[PDB]
């Protein structure tokens, strides 16, 4: 017989993004080739299967420093740790390619099935 | 606020 | 010129709050009188003014442990954790007035507004 | 998805 908050969580996202632009209890930091971005652990766990993996590992929970495969490209990084704190995805015909591979590595389903279906009707 |  | 995926916000609070089921990368306990909570410090900051300024203090933000004052209500509380974590607010006619001074207590406007119009209309 |  609960009530229910239509925008608690697009709210608790927003506050989550907004702690992560000043970085605010951020937990981690993902290096791809020479670029460093900092998160929190939880909301990459939240986002990605990748992630949810590698920090429910018992050894690699406590690593203040992640290393991706060499292959991943920053820019289709950065455009899903976007996604992952805003639901918005900056999606181009010229980023798409990266941004399909990265969420694959990352197992993004949801972004994996839009970057399908766009590359389908081109 | 709504009955979900 | 992004496009957005209307569920994303909601999948990740559902994620969070099995993280927080399974007691996984919690880093904080919430003490309230007897009664202990585990949580995520980023989820509390983002539902609550108190545990925002909190959790800001450069003392405070590394502080494992954290006794609420000794008039909050464990039940209140709990029903207002499961409230950050779901967007769902047990109010019911037995536990509304713990709820409301509880939600004062921690900052939660939207929460203090529907116990006001819920009082008001009985 | 959609044109936010
Ligand atoms: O496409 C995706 C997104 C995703 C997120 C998570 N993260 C969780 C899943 C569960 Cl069941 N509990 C807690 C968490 Cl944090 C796992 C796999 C995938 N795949
Ligand atoms: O009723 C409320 C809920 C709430 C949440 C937060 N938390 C934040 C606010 C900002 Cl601007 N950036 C980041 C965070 Cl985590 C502060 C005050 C209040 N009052
Ligand atoms: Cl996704
Ligand atoms: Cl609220």
């Amino acid at each position: 017989s609960c009530i229910q908050f239509t925008r608690h969580a697009s709210d608790v996202l927003l506050n989550l993004n907004r702690l992560r632009s000043r970085d605010i209890l951020t937990d981690v930091v993902i290096v791809v080739s020479r670029e460093q971005f900092r998160a929190h652990k939880t909301v990459l766990m939240a986002c990605s299967g990748l992630f949810y993996s590698i920090f429910t590992d018992q050894l690699k929970c406590n690593l203040s420093v992640i290393n991706l495969d060499p292959e991943i490209n920053p820019e289709g990084f950065c455009i899903l740790l976007d996604f992952m704190y805003t639901s918005r995805l900056n999606l181009r015909e010229g980023n798409i390619m990266a941004v399909m591979a990265t969420a694959m590595y990352l197992q993004m389903e949801h972004v994996v099935d839009t970057c399908r279906k766009f590359i389908k009707a081109s | 606020w709504v009955i979900p």
